[PDB]
């Protein structure tokens, strides 16, 4: 869990130096976009259902075997396609988090750690996923200085998966 | 005597190759340079007689202390020898203005110039005083042309750092 | 200058001499480098490195250090200044530095770099200062000059628990 | 050797392709400012006696140890050596703005200069002194501002030549670091 | 009193006008709302104008003329101490 | 390290005396495309693995024997050293870029890095020409304005430029 | 796009607003004239202060008794006061004539101006005088007959400058009448 | 050497992740800040001579047996007035270095490493560089954000030598 | 070239102005005795500060209650601006001996100063004493009578210079009266 009062805070620890304002205006950075991250948090929550929705049907017409195949990692069944929408929350629900507290230290270390055997060991594609966020990435509404901090912590998502 | 065309035939010798292209671009550049060349070195052929008379007085100017008794410039006949030598340097700046290198310059005024100053006493910056004096004296639109004149002080400059 | 507070000793089993010419089983495969390894024995150290200081989930991808290994790749670095590269990583730092004390810290690594368990408490009150005045660096680079670290493990082995197994006994600890 | 073609030929090479019209364009912009890189080198060799000159003794009188007795600039011949040991590495540079390319800076001048030094006992301190003296002053020389002589030009700015020859003589600074 | 008309929080409140033009495709022109501030001797010591000296440069050196120039400016100039 | 700021302090305190009126308003004007700097950077940062992959993808398709049977990049250990030495020069051109000089990218990256490819077999002109495919891929996406006012970002494109050659040259 | 323009100042909430490309040719083909408009506000804002300057000095050594004691310019705070209500007018009718409309110079500045005045007890032919001191100034300016300054335009006739900011000029000065 | 541009590079750097916006924003707020760091800077340079001297007559006044006391650490003689005007410049040049990278690096590499053995083995006192840093502190002339972002340099300083 | 200079003055716009030699050689033909017209002019700006420096130093320690409190120079504020205001007088006589006329002298700088001085409360007859020390250093700067400092200059007798700096000095010593 980083965010850039932490590390503000882990530098200067280090030495076990005081807080000069080498990070006390590291801190007032953060102040400063906090007021356009935090309205990109409240309007991406207010959007969360449609946009968690258009995702999945973004990803259903994209690749359309993911709904024929028949298995267990597969959105064929009516099961699959609930796992496939609550991944979906559960990414939204990591951007709103890193958009809140001005760092990915929250996807970090709930989302992206350990991501990759869990991909490969129940056979989930990580491609599913860019496609769900690209939908997001551009149809979120946000637009102007919010929506160009929504978009980085989306496409950092996209950058580790891929 | 170092040139355009000597440089690329002893180069192409000592590599016993026939002249290519590299070589025969180097004499293009040549014949696109001796128009601005030889237009300084037809009027330092005909205004030297002015040129080495007032750079030569400009010598004892800045340095009076060469007329003394004991000195280099005691008698009349060794201030004729001085002006002698910086007459026959400007020769040899306009003979590399005709050749297109410096070949006259380090064969016949520059190479073995620090003995002879040495062992006769004679000092070494009072040839540079009469040639840095006619090197800013030289304005561009007027003596020469804009082509001409950067390339008659790149041989003053030369002759400069060679006897400095 | 406030030197390190005089604790008092125990009694283990690496404190004492092990009898043990030709050794079997209870030796833990010592990965050193001074073997010349080739390309993929060094991959065998790299994992026991790995395995040595974090657990076997911090060989996950997102806990790798790619570049590190780079450095122990072309012998810039020993395997010594490998280990504790690897303390002063940051997934080292919020997995395991962050969710404890500095006493319970303090046996989590002295257990893990010098491969014994600790004498008593008073050891872990002597050596927490060092998280707090000079930090985290200021305590490994102190751990690993002392002559329990470079008396057996040199710099160039990957430490491992010392003496753990009695020979004749199967159980240990 | 290189130059600001052979670089893109030997780019060229690994990628097994022609040079085409997408990357012979820095090359005819490169031959539309050669006019410039010959008025700059020009200007650089023309006034290299008291570059060098000003350069060492510059290093001299704001560091007077070098001078000192048992100094690494103390009798004539070590002097000499470092007047010397100066004038080779602007000629260098002067090869390298001329060619447009470091690539016969590094290699006569550069390889093995910085053991070489350190088996001598050269400080390597008063060596990036003199190194930046002279960057000062042919960046000077190259714009015209220099104080105690100007040289005649035609009109345009050269900062893309000044920037070149400041990288050149930081790769020196930097290599005998 | 004056609170009728011009009350104390839009007291003193002008727009200004700003010119980004340089014959650029970048150039443009920006206008903003402002507290405005002057003070006395501005009746002959304009703003635009206050504290502005004519520099002049030279470059010359003895028997060097045809290198020698010289220039001209009016900056904001203050005191070395 | 050495940013921007610090550089004008180096050689200010080497020669001793203040910083000088004139270069106060030098950085103030370094300051004043601090928004703009940011915007570059970000763009750099938020696609850097398609630049990446990319950039090698266009690299083996005009160059096989690297992926042939018996080149450098072939198996599948050396075909990924190839991506983290992108990622590692990508890396320290975005570091640079926002310190503001090159100082930070020759100091832990290309300092030795041609005597390692020397050693290790590597040829030395595909690096550059990855780079060189990086670099294309880099100012091109630092053009785009979707999603910025519109400006001018050239001079610091410009400099973007001027970090990737640097990093090209000291590599053959 | 005039209406960005007002935004500002009915939100007056000093945040600067900026216009180019598709959004200020979009102004210059809504506002009339618009290329001779923007030379003229340009004529305005780099003279500005001079011309308050000028206007206040020529109104004092026309009336000595405002700086006489007792008088409305004496004791110079005040006079700082009458210099700064004399370029809020300047600003005031440089957007006038920058909008092409004269209806923020009635809400925002002379809503209510000569009852102001008249409870401070200003007296009101001295401004009078002053802002006719500017009229001249403008038109001046305007026409590039400014005996002392100078700036280089694109050749034709500007009509229009001249008469709107002498309309603009009398509203103001009728207003405070 | 430790800016706030500095750990934004060490923290990327230590897993050789990529910079985020989380590094962005604590360079951004330097940015912030470096505006009024740097007429703090520039006035504090226009004063040195002033500020240099008063300081020094000021350690003077508060301690009387420094220029009275028969020894070589002390300022009776002539030269010791020169070394004690030499050291209180070299601390005016610190803050102002500190005062334009905006942190306190400058000064944790130039002076603070080996400043106790440098008092200990020459003998002088600290607690007079404490009263030529209180002299600064209070009659720089500057005030308000300025002077509040000069004096946290000043009694840095005056925190590492007590 | 004089036509550009005049512009650099009339829009106060911080920007030098550069000429070549053929620019240099119509402003010396304008100009009277230019060649010693320009001695002076550098006998000046290469001794300027040290002349603001010695006069306010001569005033200070011929009446030492402006830096006693209450004192105009007292306070960290005051000496910085005092410094400034002297060093700006020296500029524009500087230029006025340039130019052969005093007609920016006063347009630019002694028109309402002494309006401004009396304003702010500062003390008339130091600024006078301040500007008689800065005419003494003027016109010994100009015999190269110093007997601190030397130039070699051309052989001749300049005494013009010093009539025409102290008419210029006497100017504004009446002007600020
Ligand atoms: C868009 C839907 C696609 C899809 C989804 C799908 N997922 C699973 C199973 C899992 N997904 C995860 C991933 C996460 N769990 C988390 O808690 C988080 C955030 C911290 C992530 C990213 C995990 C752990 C599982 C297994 C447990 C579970 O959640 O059920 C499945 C079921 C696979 C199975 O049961 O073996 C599906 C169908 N698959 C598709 O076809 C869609 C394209
Ligand atoms: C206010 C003056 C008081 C004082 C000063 C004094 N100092 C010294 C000698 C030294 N001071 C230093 C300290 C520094 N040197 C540095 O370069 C820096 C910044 C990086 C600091 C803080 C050092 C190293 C010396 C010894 C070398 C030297 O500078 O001369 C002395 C002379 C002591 C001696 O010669 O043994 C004096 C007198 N002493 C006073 O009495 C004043 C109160
Ligand atoms: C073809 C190439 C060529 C040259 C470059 C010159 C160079 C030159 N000059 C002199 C010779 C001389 N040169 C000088 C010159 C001077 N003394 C001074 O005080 C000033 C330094 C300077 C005048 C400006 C004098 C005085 C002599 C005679 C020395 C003597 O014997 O007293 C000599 C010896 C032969 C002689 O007596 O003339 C030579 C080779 N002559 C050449 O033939
Ligand atoms: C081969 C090249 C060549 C030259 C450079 C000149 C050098 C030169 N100039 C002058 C004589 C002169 N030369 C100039 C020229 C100039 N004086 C200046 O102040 C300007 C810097 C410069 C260009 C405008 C002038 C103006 C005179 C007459 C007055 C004087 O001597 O200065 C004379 C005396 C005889 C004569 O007039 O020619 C000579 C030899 N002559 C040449 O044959
Ligand atoms: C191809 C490129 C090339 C070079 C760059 C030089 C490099 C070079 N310099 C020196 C040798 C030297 N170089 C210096 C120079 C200096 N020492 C200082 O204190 C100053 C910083 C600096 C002068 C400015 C000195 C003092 C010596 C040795 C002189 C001696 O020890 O006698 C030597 C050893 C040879 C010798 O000492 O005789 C070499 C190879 N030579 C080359 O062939
Ligand atoms: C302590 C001893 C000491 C010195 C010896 C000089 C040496 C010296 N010269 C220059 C700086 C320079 N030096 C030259 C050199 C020359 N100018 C010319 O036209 C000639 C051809 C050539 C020999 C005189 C140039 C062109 C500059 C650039 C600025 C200038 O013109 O002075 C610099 C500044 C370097 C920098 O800013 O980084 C220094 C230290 N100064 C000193 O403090
Ligand atoms: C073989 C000998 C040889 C040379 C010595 C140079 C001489 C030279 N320089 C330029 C021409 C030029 N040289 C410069 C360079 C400068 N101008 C300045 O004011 C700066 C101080 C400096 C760096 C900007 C510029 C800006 C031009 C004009 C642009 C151009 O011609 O391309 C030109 C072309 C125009 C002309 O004929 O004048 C030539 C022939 N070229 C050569 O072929
Ligand atoms: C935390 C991260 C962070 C950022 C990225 C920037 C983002 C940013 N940029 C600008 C402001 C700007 N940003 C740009 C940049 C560009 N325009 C282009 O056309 C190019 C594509 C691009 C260059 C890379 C320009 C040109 C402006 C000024 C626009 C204007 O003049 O109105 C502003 C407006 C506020 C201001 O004036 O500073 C902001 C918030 N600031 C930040 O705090
Ligand atoms: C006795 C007191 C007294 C004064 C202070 C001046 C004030 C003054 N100036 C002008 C007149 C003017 N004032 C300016 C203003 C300026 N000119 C410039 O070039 C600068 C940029 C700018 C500030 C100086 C202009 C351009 C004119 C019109 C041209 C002119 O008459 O000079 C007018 C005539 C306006 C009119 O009624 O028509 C007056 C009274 N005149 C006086 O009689
Ligand atoms: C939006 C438009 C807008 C304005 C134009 C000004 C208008 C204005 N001026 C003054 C206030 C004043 N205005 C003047 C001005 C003058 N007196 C004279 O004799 C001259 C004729 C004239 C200057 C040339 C003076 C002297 C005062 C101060 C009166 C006082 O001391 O009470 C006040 C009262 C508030 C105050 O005292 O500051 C207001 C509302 N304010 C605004 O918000
Ligand atoms: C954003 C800043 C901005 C400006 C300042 C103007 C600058 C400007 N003016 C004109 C162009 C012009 N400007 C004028 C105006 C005048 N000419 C005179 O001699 C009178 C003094 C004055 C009358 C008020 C005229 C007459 C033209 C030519 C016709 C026209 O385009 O209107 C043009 C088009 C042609 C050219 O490039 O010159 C431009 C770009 N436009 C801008 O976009
Ligand atoms: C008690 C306080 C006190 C002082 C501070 C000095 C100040 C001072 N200096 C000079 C006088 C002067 N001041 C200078 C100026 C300078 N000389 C140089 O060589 C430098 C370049 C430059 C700065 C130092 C010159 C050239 C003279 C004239 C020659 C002289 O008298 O020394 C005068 C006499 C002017 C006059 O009235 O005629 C005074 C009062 N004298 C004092 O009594
Ligand atoms: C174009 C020409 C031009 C000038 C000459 C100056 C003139 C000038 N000086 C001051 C302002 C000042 N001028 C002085 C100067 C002095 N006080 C003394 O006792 C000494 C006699 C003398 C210094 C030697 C001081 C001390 C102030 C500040 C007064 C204050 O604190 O309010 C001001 C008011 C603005 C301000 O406070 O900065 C102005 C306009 N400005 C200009 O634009
Ligand atoms: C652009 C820079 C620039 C300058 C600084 C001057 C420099 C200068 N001064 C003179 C030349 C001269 N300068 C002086 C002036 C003086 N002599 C004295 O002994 C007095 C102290 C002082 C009086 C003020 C005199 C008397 C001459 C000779 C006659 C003359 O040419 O005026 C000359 C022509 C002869 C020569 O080269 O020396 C030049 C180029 N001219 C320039 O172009």
């Amino acid at each position: 869990m980083k965010t850039p009062i932490t590390e503000a805070i882990a530098t200067a620890d280090n030495q076990g130096r005081f807080l000069s304002n080498t990070e006390l205006q590291a801190v007032n950075g953060r102040y400063q976009r906090a007021t356009a991250s935090l309205t990109a948090a409240k309007a991406l929550t207010g959007s969360a259902q449609r946009l968690i929705t258009g995702a999945a049907q973004a990803v259903y017409n994209k690749f359309p075997y993911t709904t024929q195949m028949p298995g267990p990692a597969y959105a064929s069944s009516a099961i699959g396609k609930a796992k496939c929408a609550r991944d979906i929350g559960y990414y939204l629900r990591m951007v709103t988090y890193c958009l809140v507290v001005g760092g990915t230290g929250p996807m970090d270390e709930y989302l992206v750690a350990g991501l990759e055997e869990i991909n490969r060991s129940f056979d989930l594609s990580p491609s599913w996923y860019i496609e769900a966020l690209q939908y997001i990435k551009n149809s979120h509404g946000l637009s102007g200085q919010v929506a160009n901090e929504a978009n980085a912590y989306i496409d950092y998502a996209i950058n580790t998966l891929s | 005597m170092k040139s355009v065309i000597t440089t690329v035939v002893s180069a192409a010798d000592a590599a016993g190759r026939f002249p290519s292209n590299s070589d025969l671009e180097s004499i293009q550049g040549n014949i696109q340079r001796s128009a601005a060349r030889l237009e300084a070195a037809e009027k330092l052929a005909g205004n030297h007689e002015a040129v080495v008379k007032e750079a030569g007085d400009a010598c004892f100017a800045k340095y009076a202390y060469l007329k003394n008794p004991g000195e280099a410039g005691e008698n009349q006949e060794k201030i004729n020898k001085c002006y002698r030598d910086v007459d026959h340097y400007m020769r040899l700046v306009n003979y590399c203005l005709v050749v297109g290198g410096t070949g006259p310059l380090d064969e016949w005024g520059i190479a073995g110039a620090r003995e002879v100053y040495r062992t006769l006493n004679l000092p070494t910056s009072a040839y540079v005083a009469s040639i840095a004096y006619t090197r800013d004296r030289l304005c561009v639109p007027r003596d020469m042309s804009a082509q001409a004149g950067v390339e008659f002080s790149a041989y003053l400059d030369y002759l400069i750092n060679a006897l400095s | 200058s406030i030197p390190i507070l005089k604790y008092s000793l125990s009694t283990q089993n690496q404190r004492v001499e092990s009898f043990e010419v030709n050794p079997g089983d209870e030796q833990y495969r010592i990965y050193s480098t001074d073997s010349l390894p080739s390309s993929s024995e060094v991959d065998q150290i790299i994992w026991a490195a790995y395995r040595q200081i974090f657990s076997e989930h911090q060989i996950l991808k997102s806990t790798k250090q790619p570049f590190l290994e780079s450095q122990l790749r072309f012998n810039q670095i020993s395997i010594k200044d490998f280990i504790k590269g690897l303390v002063l990583s940051a997934p080292f730092r919020d997995l395991n530095y962050n969710v404890n004390n500095n006493y319970r810290f303090v046996e989590i690594c002295v257990q893990r770099v010098l491969g014994r368990d600790i004498y008593n408490e008073r050891e872990k009150i002597a050596w927490s200062i060092i998280i707090a005045t000079q930090g985290l660096e200021g305590f490994i680079d102190t751990l690993l000059n002392t002559q329990e670290y470079l008396s057996n493990f040199g710099d160039s082995i990957v430490p491992f628990q010392r003496r753990r197994i009695i020979p004749q006994r199967s159980k240990g600890e | 050797m290189l130059d600001a073609f052979s670089r893109v030929v030997v780019n060229s090479d690994a990628k097994a392709a022609y040079v085409g019209g997408s990357d012979l364009q820095a090359l005819k912009s490169f031959i539309a400012d050669g006019n410039k890189r010959l008025d700059a080198v020009n200007s650089i060799v023309s006034n290299a006696s008291c570059m060098v000159s000003d350069a060492v003794s510059g290093m001299i009188c704001e560091n007077p140890g070098l001078i000192s007795p048992g100094g690494n600039c103390y009798t004539n011949r070590r002097m000499a050596a470092c007047l010397r040991d100066g004038e080779i590495i602007l000629r260098y540079v002067s090869y390298a703005l001329l060619a447009g390319d470091a690539s016969v800076l590094e290699d006569r001048c550069l390889n093995g200069l910085k053991e070489t030094y350190i088996a001598l006992g050269v400080p390597t301190n008063s060596s990036i002194r003199a190194v930046s003296i002279m960057k000062a002053q042919a960046v000077a020389f190259i714009t015209n501002t220099a104080t105690e002589r100007k040289m005649s030009f035609a009109a345009g700015d050269c900062t893309s030549l000044a920037s070149e020859v400041a990288s050149y003589f930081d790769r020196v600074g930097a290599a005998i670091s | 009193l004056y609170n009728k008309y011009f009350s104390a929080d839009r007291l003193h409140k002008a727009p200004e006008i700003l010119f980004e033009y340089n014959k650029t495709k970048y150039d443009r022109v920006g206008v903003r709302y402002t507290e405005v501030t002057s003070k006395a001797s501005e009746r002959f010591f304009p703003k635009s104008r206050m504290n502005r000296a004519p520099v002049i440069e030279i470059s010359y050196r003895e028997g060097a003329v045809s290198t020698a120039s010289v220039s001209l400016s009016m900056p904001e100039i203050s005191g070395p101490p | 390290m050495l940013d921007a700021f610090a550089k004008v302090v180096a050689q200010a305190d080497a020669r001793g005396e203040f910083l000088s009126n004139t270069q106060i308003d030098a950085l103030s004007k370094m300051v004043k495309e601090g928004n703009q700097r940011l915007d570059i950077v970000n763009k750099v940062t938020s696609n850097a693995s398609a630049i990446v992959t990319n950039s090698a993808r266009a690299l083996f398709a005009e160059q096989p024997q690297l992926i042939q049977p018996g080149g450098n990049a072939y198996t599948s250990r050396r075909m990924a050293a190839c991506l983290r030495d992108m990622e590692i020069v990508l890396r320290y051109v975005s570091y640079a870029m926002i310190a503001g000089d090159s100082s930070v990218l020759d100091d832990r990256c290309l300092n030795g890095l041609r005597e390692t490819y020397q050693a290790l077999g590597t040829p030395g002109s595909s690096v550059a020409v990855a780079i060189q495919k990086m670099k294309d891929a880099s100012v091109a996406l630092a053009n785009d304005t979707t999603g910025t006012p519109i400006g001018d970002c050239s001079s610091l494109v410009a400099e973007l430029a001027g970090y990737f050659d640097r990093a090209a040259v000291s590599v053959v």
